[PDB]
Order: C-alpha cells, then structure tokens, then sequence
C-alpha cells in the first residue's frame, strides 16, 4: 500500500524531532545532520513487507494551538509523546494531548510513547528529580496510563541509545495497519 | 539490495580487533538500532555487558577519552560512494556525513555549519564471500557552509518533485513533503537559509559559483512548491480546504521574499 500518516504530538523539548531525525535518517543524536525543513519518511521492513511512514513533526506550543490539528485529517496513526523525567509532559498527555487528538480524531490509533528512558535509571537523574519533589515516570505508570486512556499501547524508546526505537515505529505501522 | 554499516572496534578487550574498521553489510533494510543491538549483545555475551559501550557518534575516536578497561564500538550508517561527476555490483567505496562547525561543536547556526564526508576504501569489493570487508583506506572531504546548504536545497527539491508528480498520487507523501518544506513549525524554514547565503553578493569570485549554484537551487525549489501546491488542490478531502488554504498562503509569502534573492 501507500504512505502511512503518523502525526507525532506533545510537548515541545521531549526529544520527539531528535528521535524522528535520528531514527529516519541511521544516525546517532550526536551525528545527525541539521535541516530547515519538517517531517520525515522511513521505509521499514516488518516481516519482509517494505511499509512507508509519513511522519508528521508538530509544534506542541499554544501558538500553534490553532494551526496543529489543521494536520490531524486523515491520520492513521498518533504518537503521544512524554519524557519518562518530565511528568509535566506526562501530565500534559492526560490534559492536552489525548483529549486534543482524540477530539479530532476519535476513531484514529494511538500510542503513547515515553522517551528518554536512557536518563531514567541513571541515579543522578532520579535525585536531581527528587530535589525538586519529583519522580520519573515508571512503564508501570505509564501501561496503566496506556490502558486507561486507551492507547493502542505504551512503547517506550531513548533516541541516545537506540533502545526501543526501531520498536516505536514498528508498532506504529502495526497499529495503522488495524 | 542491503544496508552498509561502518564498524570499528576499541580497547585492548578486542585483542587483534582494536582499532580495525570494517563496513558490515546488511540485509535488505537494517536500522542503526538493529545493527546496534545486534553487535552490543553479542560482544556483551562475550565480555559481559558491563564491559561494552556502543560509541554514539562518527567522529574519529580519541583513545585518551576512552575508559582503557572497556570495549567500544562505533557503528556509522553509510553509503556507497560516487565522486560527483560519476553521479551523471562491485562496490568498494562508502561514505558517511558528520555535521561539524570550527568552533568545535556537530552542529551551528546556518551561517557556521559545515560537513565533513568521510570516504571509506574496502580492501576488496562486494559482493564478497564474507558479510564484512576491512577498511584500508579512509579519506575525509569537506563541504563549506553554503555547500551544506546547496545540499539540503537540492534534497528536498528532489524529495518534493517525487512526491508531486509520482503516479499513482500518495496524497498524504505529497502533504508531508510540502508542509514542511513552505509550511516548516519546528524547524526554521528555507527562507532563513537565502537570506544568510544570498542576500549580500560575495566580492570573492571563487564563493560566486556557489552563490550562483544556491540561487539556482531556490529557482529550482520554489517552482516544485507551486507545482506542489497546485497539485494538492486536487487531492485533498472537502475537510483538507482550510489546510490547503493555509499551505497556499504559506507558498506565496515564501515566494514573494525569495524573489528579490533568485534574481541576482
């Protein structure tokens, strides 16, 4: 078949544009090469079938408040997107988010995606967390979240390492795939 | 077809490895996160994990910067290679890009980045009888900031003319393309890049044949916008019109501030 369209939301500084460049393109964070342009097609293999995906970068800000969900008509599939140490991005899921795609589209899959799961476990992070009365977001948290906002499902990835990424797309295609 | 990696091995658990360099050939379509897992698994099976790091950039390796008890690997998606005037089976030449700016960082303002191509030699070609050849020789190559630019232009020019006029039509390939090209709300958009590049007329003559072929890559680029632009009307959903009404105006005020640059 053809493009499948995957409009990827959240807040803005949860590493979305660097995982869809990095993942897109073969490159490590640290390589990839700049550009002055949006959005990004990969071509992924899932048992042995080629599937192309359109992917949507937007602007979490409220000045593109009106302007976002000018993109949301005919998707077939939305990654929400929160950093596993930024529950406010966590929070904005509930509040803004889901409630935002879901108006438009409320038939339309999506997935909620967690991100920078690289800086969950390192000890610093957690105590520089808990200084400021935080704590990161658990995949136990983040599955019942999942399940209770129905999400087709929780998947989670760290554009540094690498770890879940290729996984986040692929569920992405399986997900617009029915 | 397949997939080529660099690969290259540190640290004095790799006994004869360290610091060999070999492309990898992939099946098919391999992803950098494949290969990764693939290579960081098994050397953490014979070391142990603890002792394995993936090197997570493609900049040369600086053995000082290294922890000596470890093992690392540095993995570099590439291609293979053609000289420019070859671009117009046996393949022993493959490239990968690392963006750079010269005050030491990957990546800058418009105006400071540059790219460095790094050019690997095999020492035989593929097709070959093992998955993997060593590298005998690397060469690097530089592109000037407008010449990054001149490349990006040319990229997408090419990506949104595929897009526009393939058949059958993929209106939704079609729409990605184009909003992010006249449309742009993460990053910066094409404009920015005329105004760094071509507003001022160099006096140097040898910076003149890459104003010139800049200017010539936006000529190029804003007619596959219109023709981008008119094509969409005619793909989109009666729900699509206030989208399509804003991708127009969107073009037209790109257009209109280009112009003044093209001509010169």
């Amino acid at each position: 078949m053809q493009t499948i369209k995957c409009v990827v939301v959240g807040d803005g500084a949860v590493g979305k544009n660097c995982l869809l460049i990095s993942y897109t393109t073969n490159k490590f964070p640290s390589e990839y090469v700049p550009t002055v342009f949006d959005n990004y097609a990969v071509t992924v293999m899932i048992g042995g079938e080629p599937y192309t995906l359109g992917l949507f970068d937007t602007a979490g800000q409220e000045d593109y408040d009106r302007l976002r969900p000018l993109s949301y008509p005919q998707t077939d599939v939305f990654l929400v997107c929160f950093s596993v140490v930024s529950p406010s991005s966590f929070e904005n899921v509930k509040e803004k988010w889901v409630p935002e795609i879901t108006h438009h589209c409320p038939k339309t899959p999506f997935l909620l995606v967690g991100t920078q799961i690289d800086l969950r476990d390192d000890p610093s992070t957690i105590e520089k967390l808990a200084k400021n009365k935080q704590k990161p977001i658990t995949p136990e948290t983040a599955e019942k979240l999942a399940r209770d906002l129905k999400a087709v499902k929780y998947v989670e990835c760290s554009a540094l390492t690498q770890k879940g990424l290729k996984n986040v797309f692929d569920e992405a295609i399986l997900a617009a795939l029915e | 077809f397949g997939t080529y990696f660099r690969v290259g091995f540190y640290g004095s658990r790799f006994g004869d490895l360290d610091e060999q360099e070999f492309v990898y050939k992939e099946p098919a379509i391999t992803k950098l996160p494949e290969i990764s897992h693939r290579l960081e698994g098994f050397y953490g099976q014979c070391f142990g994990a603890e002792f394995v790091e993936v090197i997570k950039d493609s900049t040369p390796v600086d053995k000082t910067k290294l922890d000596p008890n470890k093992a690392y690997i540095q993995i570099t998606f590439v291609e293979p290679y053609f000289d420019e005037y070859e671009m117009k089976f046996n393949l022993r030449r493959f490239m990968y890009t690392t963006p750079f700016t010269l005050e030491g960082r990957p990546r800058g303002e418009l105006h400071e980045q540059h790219r460095r191509n790094t050019v690997l030699t095999t020492m035989h070609a593929f097709p070959y009888i093992k998955t993997r050849i060593r590298v005998s020789q690397k060469e690097e190559f530089v592109l000037t900031p407008i010449e990054v630019a001149i490349e990006d232009m040319k990229k997408k020019t090419l990506q949104l003319a595929v897009a526009t006029h393939q058949e059958p039509p993929d209106a939704k390939m079609l729409q990605m393309v184009l909003q992010g090209s006249v449309g742009a709300t993460v990053n910066q958009g094409p404009l920015e890049v005329a105004q760094v590049f071509l507003a001022e007329i160099p006096a140097d003559p040898k910076l003149y044949r890459h104003h010139n072929k800049l200017r010539l890559c936006f000529k190029e680029f804003i007619m596959r916008c219109g023709e981008a632009v008119e094509k969409n009307r005619r793909l989109i959903t009666a729900e699509q019109r206030e989208y399509q009404q804003e991708l127009k105006k969107n073009y037209n005020k790109l257009r209109d501030s280009l112009r003044p640059m093209i001509e010169r």
